[PDB]
């Protein structure tokens, strides 16, 4: 995995 | 924004649409390519290419469950074209460059084409 | 291997399964959801949630228009996990992160639940 | 976008 898009 | 996103998630559901084409599970459609049948999913084929999404979005195409291809398409070419819609992956040989930008200018893929032409541009 | 890839591929395709739900082009299926109702592809809810994937490969369920969810099923809850499933973002807050974490238990999606308890694990 | 996958 999760990641800030 | 606040939203967060799964980085492999995208290509994950697209693992999972390529085993479902593989297992022959809901797929909605029978492709024919000079005598041989490709089975898929009308969903996938309209998502990567812009012939299908033309054909699917038709009245009286939608409903068609068998389409039958120009008869200039090498079915091989066809397949290494359905294999990249499913995987993100082309297979992409100086063997069959021709027959695969061929076969990606008629079913509109437009970022195939591209790199199809590169590919030659820089071999001539 | 030999394979070139097209890295937006993925998300590409994702992108217009999104538009075509959207669009209400060629949605298959109707889930229910405390007497709200959401449109989808049978082959993107199964891709996505191992609930779906069980549902529509059973001889009886898979021929089926409309599914009805577990009545403690909030249907902010799924619809915030619909969006996760077709765009690969999530919108997660700290008013629906149990709402949302107890609707990807339910549709098994692993990957929702383990980020889902590392942002309570780190709230208490 | 292409790369070597
Ligand atoms: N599906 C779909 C789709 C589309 N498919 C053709 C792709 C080659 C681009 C184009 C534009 N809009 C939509 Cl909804
Ligand atoms: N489609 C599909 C699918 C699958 N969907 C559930 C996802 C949550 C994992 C799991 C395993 N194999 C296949 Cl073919
Ligand atoms: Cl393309
Ligand atoms: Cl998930």
């Amino acid at each position: 995995a999760w990641v800030i898009p | 924004d606040s939203c967060i996103q799964f980085t492999r998630h995208a290509s994950d559901v697209l693992l999972n649409l390529n085993r479902l084409r593989s297992r022959d599970i809901l797929t909605d459609v029978v492709i024919v390519v000079s005598r041989e049948q490709f089975r898929a999913h009308k969903t996938v084929l309209m998502a990567c290419s812009g012939l299908f999404y033309s054909i699917f979005t038709d009245q009286l195409k939608c409903n068609l469950s068998v389409i039958n291809l120009d008869p200039e398409i090498n079915p091989e070419g066809f397949c290494i074209l359905l294999d990249f819609m499913y995987t993100s992956r082309l297979n992409l040989r100086e063997g069959n460059i021709m027959a695969v930008m061929a076969t990606a200018m008629y079913l509109q893929m437009e970022h195939v084409v591209d790199t199809c032409r590169k590919f030659i541009k820089a071999s001539e």
